[PDB]
């Protein structure tokens, strides 16, 4: 998803792949990204990689969900 | 603008690799392979 | 006897101001963001220069950008 | 340095330089994010020095200094924000720095 | 024509290489290698 935050374009996505670090558990955690255009048209990288189980726990569509989008996580 | 992608792919190359029964996978060097590319980068930058 | 030693100091945290009436922090950078998304002259001037920035917050910590 | 020789052309135009001007504002305003998270005061060397993380999820530290007394005036005098180049970069967590 | 090559080579070295009781073998950093590669190509290809 886009979204223009702090006068700049952010762009967000997740990825589908499982990672079983606790062991016992299934979905733990799925890594996350974020980027950012700058005024010289060039990509900046605000997350990149970092680790975040799934608020919603298996369904293809829930009723809304919003992150706290600065650094944080919540629905 | 080549010189922070080098760096957050030394960051990223720290990261373990492998799991499940076989722990590990991370490059050890990278970040120092990275700081080396950085500053030849930073050379050829100051001659051209 | 031959050595020396520290202390750990564990979990520390974010520094606002260092002590004695020294603020650490810069002035606010997205309204320089949003002028630059204007003229330059909408930028470099003076009425920029007041509220956005202090008199005082002109010298100090981030003050040789300024 | 960056600015100066970015405008370093022969016939300028006005597009050279408020590019020259946006690079440097766009490099200011990763630098005015730098978070102080450790301090260190010398006494014999008159300096304080300062630990900074950056607001991303790799971690990215730097350093300044503050080269005399904090109340001999209200001005330290300070220096740039550099980076400390070895090892704490990786995506790592650390107990202590 | 050297261009394309890098990022899809970067592109194919993230998808996971070990199976079999070993997950993962996937580079992490493959793809900000490649834009750091592809924009020294770019910087050669305007000093020529």
């Amino acid at each position: 998803n886009l979204s223009w935050y702090r006068n700049r374009l952010y762009v967000d996505w997740l990825n589908k792949t499982a990672f079983k670090t606790d062991e016992g558990k299934g979905k733990s955690e799925y890594h996350y990204n974020a980027a950012y255009k700058n005024d010289n048209n060039a990509w900046n990288d605000n997350i990149s990689n970092m680790k975040i189980g799934l608020p919603w726990e298996q369904s293809k569509d829930i009723d809304e969900i919003p992150p706290i989008f600065i650094n944080q996580d919540n629905v | 603008a080549s010189v922070a992608p080098l760096m957050l792919a030394a960051a990223l190359d720290t990261a373990p690799n492998v799991f499940g029964l076989a722990d590990g996978g991370s490059h050890w060097g990278a970040v120092p392979y990275a700081t080396s590319a950085t500053l030849q980068i930073s050379a050829g930058l100051t001659e051209s | 006897g031959g050595n020396s030693f520290n202390r750990i100091t564990f979990d520390t945290n974010i520094i606002h101001e260092l002590d004695g009436d020294i603020s650490l922090l810069p002035p606010d950078s997205l309204p320089l963001v949003e002028k630059l998304q204007t003229s330059v002259d909408e930028l470099l001037s003076y009425s920029t220069q007041k509220d956005k920035i202090g008199l005082d917050a002109f010298s100090g910590s981030y003050g040789i950008y300024f | 340095n960056t600015f100066e020789q970015s405008i370093n052309n022969s016939r300028l135009t006005e597009k050279s330089v408020k590019s020259a001007l946006q690079s440097y504002l766009i490099s200011y305003e990763k630098l005015a994010q730098i978070d102080t998270i450790k301090e260190l005061y010398v006494e014999n060397i008159k300096t304080h020095f300062f630990l900074g993380k950056t607001r991303e999820s790799p971690c990215q530290y730097y350093w300044r200094s503050g080269e005399q007394l904090s109340n001999d005036s209200h001005h330290l005098r300070w220096s740039e924000w550099k980076k400390v180049e070895c090892n704490i970069n990786g995506t790592e967590e650390k107990f202590f720095i």
